[PDB]
Protein backbone atom coordinates (compact mmCIF):
# COMPACT_ATOMS: atom_id res chain seq x y z
CA UNK A 1 0.00 0.00 0.00
CA UNK A 2 -1.14 2.64 -1.14
CA UNK A 3 -0.32 1.12 -3.88
CA UNK A 4 -0.10 -2.74 -2.99
CA UNK A 5 -3.78 -3.74 -3.83
CA UNK A 6 -3.10 -2.81 -7.75
CA UNK A 7 -1.83 -5.02 -10.59
CA UNK A 8 1.47 -4.16 -11.58
CA UNK A 9 0.31 -3.46 -15.14
CA UNK A 10 -2.16 -1.29 -13.80
CA UNK A 11 0.07 1.02 -12.23
CA UNK A 12 2.30 1.09 -15.44
CA UNK A 13 -0.88 1.84 -17.65
CA UNK A 14 -1.86 4.63 -14.81
CA UNK A 15 1.51 6.03 -14.85
CA UNK A 16 1.09 6.90 -19.03
CA UNK A 17 -2.01 8.39 -18.05
CA UNK A 18 -0.53 10.43 -15.24
CA UNK A 19 2.04 11.42 -17.55
CA UNK A 20 0.08 12.40 -20.21
CA UNK A 21 -2.05 14.31 -18.11
CA UNK A 22 1.24 16.10 -16.24
CA UNK A 23 0.22 14.78 -12.90
CA UNK A 24 3.97 13.92 -11.71
CA UNK A 25 3.42 13.26 -8.00
CA UNK A 26 0.49 10.84 -9.52
CA UNK A 27 3.24 9.36 -12.00
CA UNK A 28 5.53 8.65 -9.22
CA UNK A 29 3.38 7.37 -6.82
CA UNK A 30 2.42 4.51 -9.90
CA UNK A 31 5.96 4.16 -10.43
CA UNK A 32 6.61 3.48 -6.92
CA UNK A 33 4.28 1.01 -6.41
CA UNK A 34 5.44 -0.65 -9.26
CA UNK A 35 8.85 -1.01 -7.96
CA UNK A 36 7.62 -2.20 -4.62
CA UNK A 37 6.18 -5.14 -6.38
CA UNK A 38 9.66 -6.47 -6.88
CA UNK A 39 10.15 -7.14 -10.30
CA UNK A 40 13.03 -5.69 -12.48
CA UNK A 41 11.64 -3.21 -14.58
CA UNK A 42 12.10 -3.03 -18.48
CA UNK A 43 13.87 0.17 -21.06
CA UNK A 44 10.28 1.89 -20.86
CA UNK A 45 9.46 1.36 -17.19
CA UNK A 46 12.98 2.98 -16.01
CA UNK A 47 11.95 6.09 -17.92
CA UNK A 48 8.63 6.06 -16.28
CA UNK A 49 10.37 6.34 -13.06
CA UNK A 50 13.18 8.94 -13.81
CA UNK A 51 10.46 11.09 -15.63
CA UNK A 52 8.32 11.02 -12.40
CA UNK A 53 10.11 11.83 -10.06
CA UNK A 54 12.85 13.69 -12.19
CA UNK A 55 9.11 16.42 -12.51
CA UNK A 56 8.18 15.75 -8.80
CA UNK A 57 11.61 17.12 -8.19
CA UNK A 58 12.21 19.60 -10.39
CA UNK A 59 9.28 21.64 -9.13
CA UNK A 60 11.00 20.91 -5.26
CA UNK A 61 14.18 22.65 -6.46
CA UNK A 62 12.78 25.31 -8.73
CA UNK A 63 10.86 26.65 -5.38
CA UNK A 64 14.07 25.95 -3.30
CA UNK A 65 16.32 28.26 -5.26
CA UNK A 66 13.27 30.93 -5.21
CA UNK A 67 13.12 31.20 -1.65
CA UNK A 68 16.34 30.16 -0.63
CA UNK A 69 17.15 33.40 -2.96
CA UNK A 70 14.46 35.83 -1.00
CA UNK A 71 16.04 34.40 2.54
CA UNK A 72 19.61 35.35 1.51
CA UNK A 73 18.08 39.04 0.49
CA UNK A 74 16.46 38.87 3.40
CA UNK A 75 19.76 38.19 5.45
CA UNK A 76 10.63 37.18 11.02
CA UNK A 77 11.45 33.72 10.92
CA UNK A 78 8.68 32.77 7.92
CA UNK A 79 11.16 32.66 5.10
CA UNK A 80 13.00 30.28 7.26
CA UNK A 81 10.11 28.15 8.25
CA UNK A 82 9.22 28.07 4.55
CA UNK A 83 12.36 27.60 3.08
CA UNK A 84 13.00 24.52 5.46
CA UNK A 85 9.45 22.76 4.79
CA UNK A 86 9.54 22.58 0.90
CA UNK A 87 13.87 21.64 1.75
CA UNK A 88 12.56 19.01 4.01
CA UNK A 89 9.72 17.44 1.66
CA UNK A 90 12.51 17.32 -1.42
CA UNK A 91 14.57 15.30 0.95
CA UNK A 92 11.55 13.33 1.42
CA UNK A 93 11.47 12.75 -2.08
CA UNK A 94 15.43 12.02 -2.77
CA UNK A 95 15.15 9.49 -0.02
CA UNK A 96 12.18 7.74 -1.34
CA UNK A 97 13.99 7.61 -4.61
CA UNK A 98 17.21 6.27 -3.17
CA UNK A 99 15.49 3.76 -1.17
CA UNK A 100 13.37 2.13 -4.52
CA UNK A 101 17.12 2.14 -6.11
CA UNK A 102 18.84 0.46 -2.43
CA UNK A 103 15.70 -1.95 -2.13
CA UNK A 104 16.55 -3.44 -4.30
CA UNK A 105 16.77 -2.07 -8.08
CA UNK A 106 20.39 -1.86 -7.63
CA UNK A 107 21.43 -4.88 -6.74
CA UNK A 108 18.89 -7.15 -8.76
CA UNK A 109 20.17 -4.84 -11.56
CA UNK A 110 22.25 -7.77 -14.19
CA UNK A 111 22.73 -5.61 -17.52
CA UNK A 112 24.95 -2.60 -17.27
CA UNK A 113 22.40 -0.70 -19.29
CA UNK A 114 19.94 -1.11 -16.04
CA UNK A 115 23.01 -0.82 -13.77
CA UNK A 116 24.31 2.12 -15.14
CA UNK A 117 20.73 3.71 -15.10
CA UNK A 118 20.12 3.49 -11.95
CA UNK A 119 23.55 4.51 -10.30
CA UNK A 120 22.96 7.17 -12.45
CA UNK A 121 19.94 8.35 -10.45
CA UNK A 122 21.77 7.30 -7.39
CA UNK A 123 23.90 9.73 -8.52
CA UNK A 124 21.48 12.72 -9.31
CA UNK A 125 19.56 12.16 -6.26
CA UNK A 126 22.63 12.40 -4.26
CA UNK A 127 23.62 15.62 -5.98
CA UNK A 128 19.90 17.17 -5.27
CA UNK A 129 20.66 16.35 -1.33
CA UNK A 130 24.03 18.05 -2.03
CA UNK A 131 22.33 21.18 -3.34
CA UNK A 132 20.09 21.80 0.02
CA UNK A 133 22.60 20.39 2.16
CA UNK A 134 24.96 22.43 4.41
CA UNK A 135 25.64 20.67 7.95
CA UNK A 136 28.02 17.98 9.05
CA UNK A 137 27.02 15.10 6.19
CA UNK A 138 27.42 17.25 3.40
CA UNK A 139 30.57 15.67 2.14
CA UNK A 140 29.66 12.64 2.75
CA UNK A 141 26.59 13.23 0.55
CA UNK A 142 28.62 14.59 -2.36
CA UNK A 143 31.17 11.41 -1.96
CA UNK A 144 27.84 9.05 -2.49
CA UNK A 145 27.14 11.23 -5.31
CA UNK A 146 30.75 10.83 -6.62
CA UNK A 147 31.02 7.32 -6.31
CA UNK A 148 27.21 6.32 -7.60
CA UNK A 149 28.09 8.52 -10.93
CA UNK A 150 32.00 7.10 -10.92
CA UNK A 151 30.93 3.44 -10.98
CA UNK A 152 28.20 4.11 -13.72
CA UNK A 153 31.32 6.13 -15.79
CA UNK A 154 33.57 2.90 -15.71
CA UNK A 155 30.69 0.46 -16.52
CA UNK A 156 29.13 2.38 -19.03
CA UNK A 157 32.54 2.72 -20.53
CA UNK A 158 33.44 -0.65 -21.09
CA UNK A 159 30.24 -1.99 -21.33
CA UNK A 160 28.23 0.44 -24.01
CA UNK A 161 29.16 2.80 -27.07
CA UNK A 162 29.98 6.39 -26.58
CA UNK A 163 26.66 7.64 -28.01
CA UNK A 164 24.65 5.77 -25.65
CA UNK A 165 21.48 8.12 -24.52
CA UNK A 166 22.12 6.96 -20.75
CA UNK A 167 25.66 7.37 -21.12
CA UNK A 168 25.91 10.83 -22.59
CA UNK A 169 23.29 11.99 -20.14
CA UNK A 170 25.24 10.07 -17.57
CA UNK A 171 28.22 12.67 -18.31
CA UNK A 172 26.55 15.54 -18.55
CA UNK A 173 25.02 15.22 -15.23
CA UNK A 174 28.53 13.79 -13.69
CA UNK A 175 29.91 17.13 -15.18
CA UNK A 176 27.37 19.12 -13.99
CA UNK A 177 28.36 17.68 -10.34
CA UNK A 178 32.13 18.47 -10.86
CA UNK A 179 31.24 22.14 -12.03
CA UNK A 180 28.83 23.11 -9.57
CA UNK A 181 28.79 20.87 -6.83
CA UNK A 182 32.34 19.38 -6.40
CA UNK A 183 33.74 23.21 -7.36
CA UNK A 184 36.21 21.66 -10.21
CA UNK A 185 35.02 23.58 -13.34
CA UNK A 186 38.16 21.99 -15.38
CA UNK A 187 37.22 18.27 -14.35
CA UNK A 188 33.37 19.43 -15.67
CA UNK A 189 34.88 20.96 -18.57
CA UNK A 190 37.07 18.77 -19.62
CA UNK A 191 34.38 15.95 -18.91
CA UNK A 192 31.91 17.30 -21.07
CA UNK A 193 34.92 17.95 -23.61
CA UNK A 194 35.72 14.56 -23.84
CA UNK A 195 32.60 12.84 -24.07
CA UNK A 196 31.55 15.15 -27.10
CA UNK A 197 34.15 14.44 -28.93
CA UNK A 198 33.80 10.65 -28.37
CA UNK A 199 30.22 10.72 -29.35
CA UNK A 200 31.17 12.73 -32.08
CA UNK A 201 33.19 9.81 -33.61
CA UNK A 202 30.66 7.20 -33.69
CA UNK A 203 27.78 8.95 -35.06
CA UNK A 204 28.84 7.87 -38.52
CA UNK A 205 27.88 3.66 -36.96
CA UNK A 206 24.36 4.96 -36.42
CA UNK A 207 20.80 5.05 -37.76
CA UNK A 208 19.32 8.14 -38.42
CA UNK A 209 16.61 8.16 -35.12
CA UNK A 210 19.91 6.71 -32.94
CA UNK A 211 21.74 9.82 -34.36
CA UNK A 212 18.84 12.01 -33.32
CA UNK A 213 18.78 10.52 -29.72
CA UNK A 214 22.90 10.82 -29.47
CA UNK A 215 22.79 14.38 -31.20
CA UNK A 216 19.58 15.82 -28.87
CA UNK A 217 22.03 14.93 -26.05
CA UNK A 218 25.32 16.07 -27.40
CA UNK A 219 23.73 20.08 -28.00
CA UNK A 220 23.63 19.58 -23.87
CA UNK A 221 26.69 19.20 -23.86
CA UNK A 222 27.54 21.89 -26.22
CA UNK A 223 25.67 24.04 -24.33
CA UNK A 224 27.03 23.99 -21.19
CA UNK A 225 30.50 24.29 -22.71
CA UNK A 226 29.40 27.51 -24.68
CA UNK A 227 28.25 28.63 -21.14
CA UNK A 228 31.29 27.79 -19.06
CA UNK A 229 34.08 28.69 -21.02
CA UNK B 1 21.03 30.78 -18.93
CA UNK B 2 20.81 27.85 -16.29
CA UNK B 3 23.21 24.63 -17.02
CA UNK B 4 21.80 21.97 -18.15
CA UNK B 5 21.00 18.20 -17.25
CA UNK C 1 -4.93 23.12 11.99
CA UNK C 2 -3.01 22.45 10.54
CA UNK C 3 -2.62 26.04 9.79
CA UNK C 4 -4.50 26.61 13.68
CA UNK C 5 -1.28 27.24 15.23
CA UNK C 6 0.01 29.84 12.78
CA UNK C 7 -0.62 33.23 13.15
CA UNK C 8 -2.99 35.14 10.88
CA UNK C 9 0.10 37.38 9.39
CA UNK C 10 2.43 34.44 8.86
CA UNK C 11 0.11 32.82 6.85
CA UNK C 12 -0.35 35.65 4.53
CA UNK C 13 3.58 36.07 4.36
CA UNK C 14 3.78 32.22 3.39
CA UNK C 15 1.09 32.32 0.44
CA UNK C 16 2.64 35.67 -1.23
CA UNK C 17 5.95 33.18 -0.54
CA UNK C 18 4.49 30.01 -2.32
CA UNK C 19 2.78 32.26 -5.02
CA UNK C 20 6.33 33.15 -6.25
CA UNK C 21 7.48 29.57 -5.60
CA UNK C 22 4.92 28.37 -8.06
CA UNK C 23 3.53 26.21 -4.63
CA UNK C 24 -0.19 26.56 -5.47
CA UNK C 25 -1.02 23.83 -3.12
CA UNK C 26 0.99 25.17 -0.16
CA UNK C 27 -0.57 28.77 -1.38
CA UNK C 28 -4.20 27.42 -1.13
CA UNK C 29 -3.37 25.56 2.10
CA UNK C 30 -2.23 28.83 3.74
CA UNK C 31 -4.86 30.93 2.15
CA UNK C 32 -7.28 28.13 4.32
CA UNK C 33 -5.43 28.39 6.97
CA UNK C 34 -6.17 32.19 6.82
CA UNK C 35 -9.69 32.73 6.19
CA UNK C 36 -10.63 29.71 8.75
CA UNK C 37 -9.01 32.63 11.34
CA UNK C 38 -12.31 34.10 11.19
CA UNK C 39 -11.67 37.84 10.22
CA UNK C 40 -12.79 39.24 6.67
CA UNK C 41 -10.70 39.79 4.04
CA UNK C 42 -8.91 42.21 2.51
CA UNK C 43 -9.01 43.11 -0.79
CA UNK C 44 -4.94 41.87 -1.23
CA UNK C 45 -6.14 38.71 0.63
CA UNK C 46 -9.26 38.04 -1.38
CA UNK C 47 -7.21 38.14 -4.47
CA UNK C 48 -4.40 35.27 -2.74
CA UNK C 49 -7.35 32.97 -2.40
CA UNK C 50 -8.93 33.22 -5.55
CA UNK C 51 -5.11 32.57 -7.65
CA UNK C 52 -4.44 30.00 -4.70
CA UNK C 53 -7.19 27.69 -5.39
CA UNK C 54 -7.77 28.50 -9.21
CA UNK C 55 -4.00 27.66 -9.78
CA UNK C 56 -5.03 24.15 -7.69
CA UNK C 57 -8.07 23.28 -9.39
CA UNK C 58 -6.99 24.83 -12.91
CA UNK C 59 -4.47 22.03 -12.73
CA UNK C 60 -6.97 19.36 -12.04
CA UNK C 61 -9.25 20.30 -14.70
CA UNK C 62 -6.77 20.66 -17.27
CA UNK C 63 -5.64 16.90 -16.44
CA UNK C 64 -9.89 15.65 -15.97
CA UNK C 65 -10.05 17.02 -19.56
CA UNK C 66 -7.20 14.89 -21.04
CA UNK C 67 -7.94 11.91 -18.84
CA UNK C 68 -11.82 12.21 -20.34
CA UNK C 69 -11.19 12.49 -23.96
CA UNK C 70 -9.21 9.03 -23.40
CA UNK C 71 -11.68 7.73 -22.30
CA UNK C 72 -14.20 8.59 -24.61
CA UNK C 73 -12.19 7.37 -27.12
CA UNK C 74 -11.34 4.30 -25.27
CA UNK C 75 -14.92 4.08 -25.35
CA UNK C 76 -9.82 -2.52 -18.37
CA UNK C 77 -11.23 0.20 -15.87
CA UNK C 78 -7.94 1.81 -15.65
CA UNK C 79 -8.83 4.77 -17.50
CA UNK C 80 -12.31 5.78 -15.90
CA UNK C 81 -10.57 4.84 -12.30
CA UNK C 82 -7.67 7.13 -12.81
CA UNK C 83 -10.40 9.91 -14.17
CA UNK C 84 -12.54 8.77 -11.36
CA UNK C 85 -9.82 9.94 -8.92
CA UNK C 86 -8.54 13.17 -10.54
CA UNK C 87 -12.76 13.99 -10.67
CA UNK C 88 -13.05 13.25 -6.61
CA UNK C 89 -9.82 15.24 -5.87
CA UNK C 90 -11.02 17.91 -8.05
CA UNK C 91 -14.80 18.18 -6.30
CA UNK C 92 -13.06 17.85 -2.90
CA UNK C 93 -10.95 21.12 -3.69
CA UNK C 94 -14.35 22.75 -5.12
CA UNK C 95 -16.29 21.39 -1.93
CA UNK C 96 -13.63 23.18 0.25
CA UNK C 97 -13.86 26.28 -1.68
CA UNK C 98 -17.37 26.81 -1.14
CA UNK C 99 -17.38 25.42 2.32
CA UNK C 100 -14.88 28.30 2.91
CA UNK C 101 -17.90 31.00 1.28
CA UNK C 102 -20.67 29.32 3.05
CA UNK C 103 -18.50 29.35 6.26
CA UNK C 104 -18.49 31.87 6.94
CA UNK C 105 -17.17 34.51 3.86
CA UNK C 106 -20.14 35.65 2.11
CA UNK C 107 -22.58 36.05 5.34
CA UNK C 108 -19.70 38.34 6.79
CA UNK C 109 -19.14 40.14 3.69
CA UNK C 110 -20.87 43.89 4.45
CA UNK C 111 -19.52 45.49 1.02
CA UNK C 112 -20.51 45.29 -2.64
CA UNK C 113 -16.81 44.92 -3.72
CA UNK C 114 -16.45 41.68 -0.86
CA UNK C 115 -20.00 40.69 -1.24
CA UNK C 116 -19.65 40.29 -5.17
CA UNK C 117 -16.17 39.27 -4.65
CA UNK C 118 -17.32 36.00 -2.62
CA UNK C 119 -20.59 35.41 -5.20
CA UNK C 120 -18.84 35.35 -7.98
CA UNK C 121 -16.65 32.64 -6.57
CA UNK C 122 -19.23 30.89 -5.64
CA UNK C 123 -20.48 30.46 -8.83
CA UNK C 124 -17.19 29.74 -10.20
CA UNK C 125 -16.62 26.58 -8.08
CA UNK C 126 -19.95 25.28 -8.69
CA UNK C 127 -19.33 25.67 -12.25
CA UNK C 128 -16.49 24.03 -11.96
CA UNK C 129 -18.57 20.93 -10.29
CA UNK C 130 -20.70 21.07 -13.09
CA UNK C 131 -18.40 20.52 -15.59
CA UNK C 132 -17.71 17.27 -14.26
CA UNK C 133 -21.21 16.25 -13.41
CA UNK C 134 -23.37 13.16 -14.68
CA UNK C 135 -25.85 12.55 -11.77
CA UNK C 136 -28.99 13.08 -10.28
CA UNK C 137 -27.73 16.54 -8.99
CA UNK C 138 -26.57 17.97 -12.06
CA UNK C 139 -29.26 20.50 -12.60
CA UNK C 140 -29.15 21.60 -8.76
CA UNK C 141 -25.51 21.87 -9.44
CA UNK C 142 -26.19 24.29 -12.55
CA UNK C 143 -28.76 26.09 -10.60
CA UNK C 144 -26.31 26.96 -7.74
CA UNK C 145 -24.34 28.34 -10.03
CA UNK C 146 -26.57 30.79 -11.64
CA UNK C 147 -27.79 31.59 -8.69
CA UNK C 148 -24.73 32.50 -6.96
CA UNK C 149 -23.27 34.69 -10.43
CA UNK C 150 -26.78 36.04 -10.43
CA UNK C 151 -27.00 37.85 -7.37
CA UNK C 152 -23.16 39.02 -8.06
CA UNK C 153 -24.69 40.55 -11.33
CA UNK C 154 -27.08 42.10 -9.52
CA UNK C 155 -25.12 43.62 -6.74
CA UNK C 156 -22.21 44.47 -9.35
CA UNK C 157 -24.90 46.45 -11.57
CA UNK C 158 -26.45 48.38 -8.55
CA UNK C 159 -23.10 49.43 -6.72
CA UNK C 160 -20.13 49.24 -9.28
CA UNK C 161 -18.67 50.96 -12.31
CA UNK C 162 -19.30 48.83 -15.33
CA UNK C 163 -15.25 49.31 -15.71
CA UNK C 164 -14.79 47.64 -12.34
CA UNK C 165 -12.32 44.49 -12.67
CA UNK C 166 -14.40 42.24 -10.70
CA UNK C 167 -17.52 43.06 -12.16
CA UNK C 168 -16.11 42.41 -15.75
CA UNK C 169 -14.67 39.26 -15.12
CA UNK C 170 -17.78 38.19 -13.35
CA UNK C 171 -19.95 38.73 -16.19
CA UNK C 172 -17.13 36.95 -18.52
CA UNK C 173 -17.44 34.13 -16.09
CA UNK C 174 -21.24 34.14 -16.41
CA UNK C 175 -21.10 34.35 -19.86
CA UNK C 176 -18.93 31.02 -20.18
CA UNK C 177 -21.25 29.64 -17.95
CA UNK C 178 -23.81 30.34 -20.35
CA UNK C 179 -22.23 29.18 -23.66
CA UNK C 180 -21.04 26.19 -22.01
CA UNK C 181 -22.66 25.19 -19.39
CA UNK C 182 -26.24 26.20 -19.55
CA UNK C 183 -26.04 25.72 -23.30
CA UNK C 184 -27.40 29.12 -23.95
CA UNK C 185 -25.00 30.38 -26.32
CA UNK C 186 -27.19 33.54 -27.50
CA UNK C 187 -27.42 34.77 -23.97
CA UNK C 188 -23.75 33.96 -23.21
CA UNK C 189 -23.14 36.79 -26.54
CA UNK C 190 -25.63 39.15 -25.63
CA UNK C 191 -23.84 38.97 -22.01
CA UNK C 192 -20.75 39.49 -23.54
CA UNK C 193 -21.14 41.97 -25.66
CA UNK C 194 -23.50 44.16 -23.09
CA UNK C 195 -20.42 44.53 -20.58
CA UNK C 196 -17.90 44.74 -23.27
CA UNK C 197 -19.96 48.09 -25.05
CA UNK C 198 -21.10 49.37 -21.64
CA UNK C 199 -17.35 48.93 -19.99
CA UNK C 200 -15.79 50.83 -23.39
CA UNK C 201 -18.48 53.99 -22.57
CA UNK C 202 -17.43 54.26 -18.95
CA UNK C 203 -13.19 54.20 -19.80
CA UNK C 204 -13.31 57.96 -20.08
CA UNK C 205 -13.91 58.36 -16.35
CA UNK C 206 -10.25 56.48 -15.40
CA UNK C 207 -6.91 57.18 -14.56
CA UNK C 208 -4.11 55.09 -17.06
CA UNK C 209 -3.96 52.38 -14.62
CA UNK C 210 -7.58 51.43 -13.94
CA UNK C 211 -7.88 51.82 -17.35
CA UNK C 212 -4.87 49.07 -17.96
CA UNK C 213 -6.63 46.61 -15.73
CA UNK C 214 -10.07 47.36 -17.49
CA UNK C 215 -9.16 47.17 -20.94
CA UNK C 216 -7.54 43.41 -19.83
CA UNK C 217 -10.53 42.25 -19.19
CA UNK C 218 -12.58 43.52 -22.30
CA UNK C 219 -10.09 42.05 -24.49
CA UNK C 220 -10.77 38.52 -22.96
CA UNK C 221 -14.45 39.19 -23.56
CA UNK C 222 -13.40 40.01 -27.22
CA UNK C 223 -11.57 36.65 -27.48
CA UNK C 224 -14.55 35.28 -26.09
CA UNK C 225 -16.99 36.92 -28.84
CA UNK C 226 -14.54 36.32 -31.57
CA UNK C 227 -14.14 32.80 -31.09
CA UNK C 228 -18.18 31.91 -30.93
CA UNK C 229 -19.37 34.61 -33.45
CA UNK D 1 -8.51 28.61 -29.03
CA UNK D 2 -9.78 27.89 -25.67
CA UNK D 3 -12.63 30.03 -24.74
CA UNK D 4 -11.06 32.39 -21.55
CA UNK D 5 -11.93 33.17 -17.79
N1 LIG E 1 7.18 7.75 -21.24
C1 LIG E 1 8.29 8.30 -21.47
N2 LIG E 1 8.55 9.66 -21.04
C2 LIG E 1 9.33 7.52 -22.27
C3 LIG E 1 9.12 6.16 -22.68
C4 LIG E 1 10.34 5.68 -23.46
C5 LIG E 1 10.47 4.28 -24.06
C6 LIG E 1 9.39 3.73 -24.75
C7 LIG E 1 9.49 2.46 -25.29
C8 LIG E 1 10.68 1.74 -25.14
C9 LIG E 1 11.75 2.30 -24.45
C10 LIG E 1 11.64 3.57 -23.90
C11 LIG E 1 11.31 6.72 -23.55
C12 LIG E 1 12.66 6.59 -24.28
N3 LIG E 1 13.01 7.90 -24.79
C13 LIG E 1 13.57 8.84 -23.86
O1 LIG E 1 13.71 8.50 -22.74
C14 LIG E 1 13.96 10.27 -24.23
C15 LIG E 1 13.71 10.84 -25.48
C16 LIG E 1 14.10 12.16 -25.72
C17 LIG E 1 14.75 12.91 -24.69
C18 LIG E 1 15.26 14.22 -24.58
C19 LIG E 1 15.78 14.38 -23.31
N4 LIG E 1 15.60 13.24 -22.65
C20 LIG E 1 14.98 12.33 -23.46
C21 LIG E 1 14.58 11.00 -23.23
S1 LIG E 1 10.78 8.06 -22.76
N1 LIG F 1 20.90 0.75 -27.44
C1 LIG F 1 20.19 2.01 -27.59
N2 LIG F 1 20.76 3.04 -28.02
C2 LIG F 1 18.71 2.09 -27.21
C3 LIG F 1 17.89 0.95 -26.92
C4 LIG F 1 16.48 1.40 -26.58
C5 LIG F 1 15.42 0.35 -26.21
C6 LIG F 1 15.78 -0.59 -25.25
C7 LIG F 1 14.89 -1.58 -24.86
C8 LIG F 1 13.63 -1.63 -25.43
C9 LIG F 1 13.27 -0.70 -26.40
C10 LIG F 1 14.16 0.30 -26.79
C11 LIG F 1 16.39 2.85 -26.66
C12 LIG F 1 15.19 3.78 -26.38
N3 LIG F 1 15.12 3.84 -24.94
C13 LIG F 1 15.56 4.94 -24.07
O1 LIG F 1 15.41 4.72 -22.92
C14 LIG F 1 16.10 6.35 -24.37
C15 LIG F 1 16.49 7.04 -23.21
C16 LIG F 1 16.96 8.35 -23.26
C17 LIG F 1 17.02 9.02 -24.50
C18 LIG F 1 17.45 10.31 -24.88
C19 LIG F 1 17.28 10.42 -26.25
N4 LIG F 1 16.79 9.26 -26.69
C20 LIG F 1 16.62 8.37 -25.65
C21 LIG F 1 16.13 7.02 -25.60
S1 LIG F 1 17.85 3.46 -27.06
N1 LIG G 1 -0.88 38.37 -5.21
C1 LIG G 1 -1.63 38.56 -6.20
N2 LIG G 1 -1.70 37.58 -7.28
C2 LIG G 1 -2.41 39.86 -6.28
C3 LIG G 1 -2.39 40.83 -5.23
C4 LIG G 1 -3.26 42.02 -5.62
C5 LIG G 1 -3.48 43.25 -4.75
C6 LIG G 1 -2.38 43.84 -4.12
C7 LIG G 1 -2.56 44.95 -3.30
C8 LIG G 1 -3.84 45.47 -3.13
C9 LIG G 1 -4.93 44.88 -3.77
C10 LIG G 1 -4.75 43.76 -4.57
C11 LIG G 1 -3.83 41.81 -6.92
C12 LIG G 1 -4.76 42.81 -7.63
N3 LIG G 1 -4.53 42.67 -9.06
C13 LIG G 1 -5.17 41.56 -9.72
O1 LIG G 1 -5.84 40.84 -9.06
C14 LIG G 1 -5.02 41.24 -11.20
C15 LIG G 1 -4.15 41.94 -12.05
C16 LIG G 1 -4.08 41.57 -13.40
C17 LIG G 1 -4.88 40.49 -13.88
C18 LIG G 1 -5.06 39.87 -15.14
C19 LIG G 1 -6.00 38.86 -15.00
N4 LIG G 1 -6.38 38.84 -13.73
C20 LIG G 1 -5.72 39.82 -13.03
C21 LIG G 1 -5.79 40.19 -11.67
S1 LIG G 1 -3.36 40.35 -7.51
N1 LIG H 1 -12.15 50.37 -7.34
C1 LIG H 1 -11.15 49.69 -8.16
N2 LIG H 1 -11.24 49.67 -9.41
C2 LIG H 1 -9.99 48.98 -7.47
C3 LIG H 1 -9.66 49.11 -6.09
C4 LIG H 1 -8.45 48.25 -5.76
C5 LIG H 1 -7.92 48.21 -4.32
C6 LIG H 1 -8.85 47.98 -3.31
C7 LIG H 1 -8.47 47.93 -1.98
C8 LIG H 1 -7.15 48.13 -1.65
C9 LIG H 1 -6.21 48.37 -2.64
C10 LIG H 1 -6.59 48.42 -3.98
C11 LIG H 1 -7.99 47.57 -6.96
C12 LIG H 1 -6.81 46.58 -7.13
N3 LIG H 1 -7.32 45.34 -6.61
C13 LIG H 1 -7.79 44.17 -7.36
O1 LIG H 1 -8.18 43.29 -6.68
C14 LIG H 1 -7.80 43.84 -8.87
C15 LIG H 1 -8.45 42.63 -9.16
C16 LIG H 1 -8.52 42.14 -10.45
C17 LIG H 1 -7.91 42.84 -11.50
C18 LIG H 1 -7.82 42.61 -12.90
C19 LIG H 1 -7.09 43.65 -13.44
N4 LIG H 1 -6.76 44.48 -12.44
C20 LIG H 1 -7.25 44.02 -11.24
C21 LIG H 1 -7.16 44.53 -9.90
S1 LIG H 1 -8.95 47.95 -8.20
CL1 LIG I 1 5.98 26.74 6.77
CL1 LIG J 1 -6.57 5.30 -9.79
MG1 LIG K 1 -0.56 -9.33 -10.24
MG1 LIG L 1 16.85 21.54 6.80
MG1 LIG M 1 -2.69 35.91 16.32
MG1 LIG N 1 -17.41 10.54 -9.87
Amino acid sequence: GAMGSMERASLIQKAKLAEQAERYEDMAAFMKGAVEKGEELSCEERNLLSVAYKNVVGGQRAAWRVLSSIEQKSNGPEVREYREKVETELQGVCDTVLGLLDSHLIKEAGDAESRVFYLKMKGDYYRYLAEVATGDDKKRIIDSARSAYQEAMDISKKEMPPTNPIRLGLALNFSVFHYEIANSPEEAISLAKTTFDEAMADLHTLSEDSYKDSTLIMQLLRDNLTLWT
Amino acid sequence: RRRQT
